RNA sequence: UAGUCGGGUGAUUAGCCAGACUCUAACUUAUUGAACGUAUU
């Protein structure tokens, strides 16, 4: 129609899409375009002109939410407050929402998941039903995308309805420009408290296909991610690099060299290996000689999991024992992946899942990593010690530039790393009735934990229910009760203090300075 | 808190009249200025710098609705109703939080000087002062918890780091004291104590460097 | 929405609502107006604003009770920070009635078509209806259309 | 910085130039009906 056309002509996506669907060139390309147009900034991180994320989350009589509303940030937002005060709510929320898409990217009318009747529906609401509302944006030629997820409490009679279609168009175009010439395609997961499970390598699973494009969605908003799948992968992956003849042409040409370079400086104990190696070499280059993109692949995984996890520095599969199995060089020491610590296991199959999947989804991509898509996940801190706590979302966002992080945590620690700007923090006595979440006054980034402890998280730095905790406090008044002169109770406090904290020790040190400034100022008071 | 010295009267408290009037009707603009002359940007209670403030009834509108329009009654304190819920001390502590109190026994930094009352320990609690009984000790125990000025947990870390930060300088000051002859280093004392009326929490530093 | 009677019974069945929301939002300097199902609310004070959706909420359930209810996902704040429009105008920020940047530039274009011969029949009466309502919107565009067009050409148009 | 407003240029829904704004905070919508603008009469 003319009207299609006009608002197409502007750069409308909808509309350009419409006008392909009904003359079934230009309004294809126009639609290709949009989704594949991008420059490279002055980083050399690849920047898509449409970018994709979710803009703002309403939550209405929704588990403990009476009416919340949730403004986020397009790269970065951390959610923070007190056990209970609905942080999971919120990515669950979310998470439920994107299944909406995936179903869509899938297949056409696919469904999405739904909020519980049992559990979602906050439990005093005088109306007995749920609402989750969401927008999303996709570039100025589609800047509002709202869906809404509703649902009645289990005995009532009225029910309330789902509004998904907004979210199911979009979709279609995704799958269905897609389907003609191939695309980028978004990534969209959530890893929660359930991505901590014990390994085993003897289960594998038997249904799909690992290698097909899109068993990158196979449950992605699940919560654990699948890294199993990753391991098959990982080894189909080895398998088909071992079985190109031109690269091992081209690493057996490798050791040849390197075994030679060794035979020259002097080692004729390795002549006969390499006589074999020479034989190989022959024998391949003999059989009918011919970059394998599977082989680009494994690189860019095997250098995310090694940049991003700090115990890790190599990762490869082995077959000799007749078995495949996955090594990983951690902290030196060449094990198996069950031998590694529950903190190093669980952050390397996050990163390993959510990579094998961009690089499944996004084939047109110099870095698949810098794809589209939006990741969720809760409580980043499980499992770290502080010291990996420093590195994690710096790592993370490296590794993945135009992901939207939205994350959970009770780390300051973590908070150290982020600007105030990404944060959102619940007041401190809610009840469940505030209407807005807010950012913090103090900035996080760069600031002391100390300071996060009682600036942000209300906690004080010394735990209050010890009573050592307080006899600086106690030692203090005493000296200023006596005129500043050590007596006997101020000096067997001094002494307790000592005895406890040590010789060497910050309490002594300003039990000392006190009693030196004290001393110092009643000698002042004497001469006046 | 500070000893504050109320000077002159707004115009603008002559025109409205309580019982007629509501304080929801008044112009607010026309009051700050003469209480920014007199706070110096600072907090009535806990003497942070302001940013979010409002007009705090010493005595609430609810239980003296004679006392509504009256230049004694009124300070700038701390916090904001309308822009974020869930603040903790001062003046909307004193309403919400803090329940039951006999506004009587509060110190009201106007009329009295709050250092005979108050006790700043530089580990950052503010204490009863040395050697109070009966009414005087009530006083300094119900102001303490009422403005809730040990309490708010980013108060308290507030006010203790701001002092722990000066430590090193007043265990400086009072070594040099055997060196110098006594103007110079009055001079110094005075100079230091000149500085700390720029300054949040003024009275605990002046407690440390006193 | 189809029937001619539907107007009229509508916007009685909202007078009530009109009475009291209006009041109250006279008391706190909120100019209100509604247009059918679409509610405005501005004001020159900060942080008032925030208190109007929970009192239409409240109000609503007193009138209709479950019956009629606030579309949330439609509750949208805005100030002179950002664009602000009001039923399809655009309120600039010199406080001016305005047809919005990208649309004056759309109906640019295509009278710089017209005058190169290029809009087809279609367009152009399309063209044509829309400097009337740009004229109703903002007659001072016109007149610069004019200054940058020729008055001779913008006549033969709307000829 | 960013986003927004938009006076100008520009075979013109683009790009470029100029100036300005900033309550945590626009996402441009729907007919044949109704109302409004214009044309017709
Ligand atoms: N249907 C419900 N109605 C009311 N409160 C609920 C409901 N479901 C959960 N809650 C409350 O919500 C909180 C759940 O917090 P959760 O979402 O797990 O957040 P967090 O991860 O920050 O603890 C608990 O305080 C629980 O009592
Ligand atoms: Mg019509
Ligand atoms: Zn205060």
């Amino acid at each position: 129609t003319k009207q299609y056309e006009r608002k197409a002509k502007g750069g409308n996506l909808l509309s350009a899409f419409e006008l392909y669907q009904r003359n079934s060139g230009e309004w294809f390309e126009m639609c290709r375009d949009y989704i594949q147009d991008g420059h490279v900034d002055e980083s050399g991180i690849f920047r898509p002109d449409n970018a994709f994320y979710l803009r703002r989350l309403t939550l209405k009589d929704f588990r403990r939410f009476s009416l919340l509303e949730i403004k986020l940030e397009e790269d970065l937002t951390v959610i923070i407050g007190n056990n209970g005060k609905g942080k999971t709510s919120i990515l669950y929320a979310i998470a439920k929402t994107l299944s909406w898409f995936v179903a869509n990217i899938l297949k056409e009318g696919g469904s999405g998941q739904r909020l519980s009747e049992m559990t979602d529906i906050k439990n005093d609401a005088e109306d007995r039903y749920s609402d989750v509302s969401s927008t999303f944006f996709f570039g100025k030629g589609l800047k509002s995308v709202p869906i809404r997820l509703s649902r009645s409490a289990l005995g009532t009679a009225e029910r309330r309805d789902s509004e998904v279609k907004p979210a199911k168009d979009l979709a279609d175009i995704w799958r269905v420009i897609n389907e003609v010439n191939t695309i980028n395609l978004p990534t969209f997961a959530l890893y929660n408290v359930e991505r901590s499970q014990p390994f085993n390598r003897n289960i594998k699973d038997n249904t799909g296909r690992r290698e097909e494009r899109f068993d990158a969605y196979s449950q992605t908003l699940g919560g654990a991610g699948r890294f199993d799948h990753f391991v098959e992968w990982y080894i189909y992956l080895h398998k088909r690099t071992v079985s190109d003849i031109s690269s091992s042409i081209k690493e057996l040409e490798q050791q040849v060299n390197d075994l030679q370079r060794t035979v020259d400086g002097g080692m004729v104990s390795v002549k006969s290996l390499l006589e074999q190696m020479k034989f190989k070499l022959s024998e391949a280059i003999e059989r009918n000689d011919a970059v394998l993109t599977e082989s680009v692949q494994k690189s860019i995984v095997e250098k995310a999991i090694c940049s991003v996890v700090p115990s890790i520095s190599n990762i490869w599969v082995e077959m000799i024992t007749g078995s495949d199995l996955v090594k990983v060089t951690n902290d030196g020491h060449d094990v198996t992946i069950d031998q590694l610590s529950d903190g190093q296991r669980v952050f390397l199959s996050l990163v390993a899942d959510l990579a094998r999947r961009m690089v499944m989804l996004n084939p047109l991509l110099e870095n698949p990593l810098e794809g589209r898509g939006i990741v969720l996940i809760d409580e980043i801190e499980l499992h770290l010690h502080p010291k990996w706590q420093q590195e994690v979302i710096l790592n993370l966002r490296s590794a993945f530039p135009n992901i939207q992080f939205i994350i959970t945590t009770h780390s300051p620690i973590v908070l150290s790393t982020i600007e105030k700007r990404c944060i959102r923090e619940f007041e401190p006595n809610d009840d469940g009735d505030q209407s807005f979440l807010d950012s913090p006054d103090m900035q996080t980034k760069g600031s002391e934990n100390a300071q996060i402890l009682e600036q942000v998280m209300n906690v004080h730095s010394t735990p209050p229910g010890i009573a050592e905790s307080h006899w600086l406090g106690n030692f203090e008044l005493l000296l200023l009760d006596n005129s500043g002169e050590l007596d006997n109770h101020s000096q067997v406090l001094y002494d307790q203090i000592k005895a406890h904290f040590g010789i060497d020790s910050i309490e002594l040190k300003k039990a000392d300075s006190l009693i030196r400034i004290n001393k110092m100022k009643n000698k002042l008071n004497k001469i006046r | 808190m500070r000893e504050l010295a109320r000077l002159e009267r707004p115009e603008i408290l002559d025109q409205y009249i309580a019982g007629q009037n509501d304080w929801m009707e008044i112009d607010q603009s026309a009051v700050w200025p003469k209480l920014t002359e007199m706070q110096g940007g600072f907090c009535a209670y806990c003497e942070c710098r302001l940013n979010r403030c409002h007009i705090e009834h010493f005595r609430p509108r609810g239980k003296f609705p004679a006392l509504t329009f009256i230049w004694n009654n009124l300070f700038g304190s701390c916090g904001d109703s309308r822009k974020s819920g869930g603040w903790s001390r001062c003046g909307i502590y004193k309403d919400n939080g803090a329940g039951a109190y006999n506004a009587d026994d509060l110190i009201k930094p106007d009329e009295e000087n709050p250092d005979d009352y108050l006790l700043f320990l530089t580990t950052g609690e503010v204490v009863p002062a040395i050697g109070l009984t009966g009414r005087a000790l009530k006083k300094a125990q119900e102001t303490i918890r009422v403005f809730n000025l040990n309490g708010d947990i980013k108060l308290f870390g507030s006010r203790r780091t701001a002092v722990q930060a000066i430590m090193p300088n007043v265990e400086y000051l009072y070594t040099l004291l055997e060196e110098f002859d006594e103007d110079d280093w009055n001079e110094m004392l005075r100079d230091e104590l000149e500085k700390i009326e720029s300054d949040e929490y003024k009275t605990a530093l002046k407690h440390a460097w006193t | 929405v189809g029937a001619p009677s539907s107007p009229v019974i509508s916007n009685f069945c909202m007078y009530e609502f009109d009475n009291r929301i209006h009041a109250a939002c006279k008391k706190v300097e909120i100019t209100y107006t509604r247009y059918a199902d679409d509610l405005t609310f501005s004001s020159n004070i900060p942080d008032v604003l925030k208190a109007v959706p929970s009192t239409l909420e409240v109000l609503l359930k007193d009138l209709f009770g479950s019956a009629l209810r606030l579309n949330h996902s439609k509750t949208v704040f805005s100030s002179k920070a950002h664009n602000r429009h009001v039923t399809g105008i655009t309120i600039n920020n010199e406080e001016t009635l305005s047809l919005g940047r990208d649309r004056k530039r759309f109906i640019k274009h295509l009278i710089n078509q017209y005058k190169y011969g290029l809009l087809d029949n279609e367009d152009k009466a399309y063209l044509i209806g829309l400097l009337a309502f740009a004229s109703h919107i903002e007659p001072s565009f016109i007149t610069r259309m004019n200054e940058k067009y020729s008055l001779e050409l913008m006549e033969r148009l709307r000829g």
